[PDB]
């Protein structure tokens, strides 16, 4: 019994984190095979980050301008190139701890584990979701750039996020491991605002199924609803629309608990209008939307890696 | 208020 | 900015997790040097779990009765002994992934990361706290026994918890790495029950300081309180009493924020009386009590491992 | 209610 916000084991990712330093600018890098990946703003000085010209800044740098430290060992940089907002540093040594991995760009509403790192050393891991506005509500300080987010699919590490910057609201923005930004953001120190954030509706329902599995049943009711009726109420409360694919994906939890998805939606509609009746669900007074349906199946069935 | 590129400073 | 329920990177513990099987009973083991630590009830079968005589059951056991598997390699057991409720199996090979480690016993209110495992394989990592009733609110299924709780402050892994069993309310009980149970619980499947759980007050105050550090101030007020008056209020909400030691513990956070401890206590009294009234504190509508003052300074000031 | 020792079952 019990339900916690579980992150993936970070051992395979920990063995890939290195430190990259260009001048006095330092951050974290991802050492996979014979290439180190890191945010391109490592070539920026403090005065450069207002309106950087990365194409020009990088052209003034050579391989010797990059200090890559993997622990107490410096990796010789034998090449450098820019792919979108990520810098690729070719080193003369393949990482012996390179795991089975791939680069995957994730969809908003999906979850992943963040391995926050400072000076190339992992310091903490936490589970989070990619918000519908393509921000991450993470915990990041200066020097945390280059920290990576990942999933573990079967036995393969799926790198999906690399940290770059913090937005003025305190939320965070980054790219995939191919350098493509999540959301309408650019890596420079200017005024930037994220779009209106909504609630990942399918995740709330999956989380409500996890509560039923753990014995929380008070929010259930005799009523059902329709997708159109729910979506009309959901959009008024800044909730993402529920699709037929969301319903099908919730199928395993619908059959295991004996509560149809539209029946759960009726409970969710009620919780949006009348609140939570002064009660809690799974030890929370909010509607938690950082558990995907597969996250609930994973935790409740004990899937290992 | 501007966004912050969350690299670090390292005295060399 | 931002505040997350951060666990420690689990890699150093993953390299020590093995599967221990005795007869038909299987659980997880902790492989450090040439010793494997596991819960002693691995030697019970189905009908020796109500009132087992562990000293007697172990005497009937031989080295070849313990199947220890580190991945796809079967470890050869050359000795076995029992220390309280933990079993110690001597193998002929020292774990090459053995980290610099330590055995510590913690007090209620202390936090640690849990690496939930099944059949010797990691399933997930999450953060949790030793509740005042000496239980933990984990996420554990059958086969999760042997999973360990730990902290990795600085370079050393401090093992503080080994999981054993689940109590009727869905909370969990276990021992330290010397086999000594936390609380008055025993590794028998007899009728057991946790006492009334209370809120860790010093942790709530530390988490309110973390909110102030992160820029939240709507919950502060102009009032102060005496320690006795705050305590007389706190017990009315099943909060743990605040001792003078706890007041000293919150000293550095009080100095960093410029808010006296008893000042923060007055705002805690108001929050208990009012609720949050549609607002959230660091992304929660409940007062979080699983962050120690140490955790707050760790996540907000300097993070490294 | 009885406590539950959370070991697992394994076929021999």
């Amino acid at each position: 019994s019990g339900f916690r916000k579980m992150a993936f084991p970070s051992g395979k990712v920990e063995g890939c984190m290195v430190q990259v330093t260009c001048g006095t600018t330092t951050l974290n890098g991802l050492w996979l095979d014979d290439v180190v990946y890191c945010p391109r703003h490592v070539i920026c000085t403090s005065e450069d980050m207002l309106n950087p010209n990365y194409e020009d800044l990088l052209i003034r740098k050579s391989n010797h301008n990059f200090l890559v430290q993997a622990g107490n060992v410096q990796l010789r940089v034998i090449g450098h190139s820019m792919q979108n907002c990520v810098l690729k540093l070719k080193v003369d040594t393949a990482n012996p701890k390179t795991p089975k991995y791939k680069f995957v760009r994730i969809q908003p509403g999906q979850t992943f584990s963040v391995l926050a790192c400072y000076n190339g050393s992992p310091s903490g891991v936490y589970q989070c979701a990619m918000r519908p506005n393509f921000t991450i509500k993470g915990s990041f300080l200066n020097g945390s750039a280059g920290s990576v987010g990942f999933n573990i699919d079967y036995d393969c590490v799926s790198f999906c996020y690399m940290h770059h910057m913090e937005l003025p609201t305190g939320v965070h923005a980054g790219t995939d491991l191919e350098g493509n930004f999540y959301g309408p953001f650019v890596d420079r120190q200017t005024a930037q605002a994220a779009g209106t954030d909504t609630t990942i509706t399918v995740n709330v329902l999956a989380w409500l199924y996890a509560a039923v599995i753990n014995g929380d049943r008070w929010f259930l009711n005799r009523f059902t609803t329709t997708l159109n009726d729910f979506n009309l109420v959901a959009m008024k409360y800044n909730y993402e629309p529920l699709t037929q694919d969301h319903v099908d994906i919730l199928g395993p939890l619908s059959a295991q608990t004996g509560i149809a998805v539209l029946d759960m939606c009726a409970s969710l509609k009620e919780l949006l209008q009348n609140g939570m009746n002064g009660r809690t669900i799974l030890g929370s007074a909010l509607l938690e939307d950082e558990f995907t349906p597969f996250d609930v199946v994973r935790q409740c069935s004990g899937v290992t890696f | 208020t501007s966004a912050v590129l969350q690299s670090g400073f390292r005295k060399m």
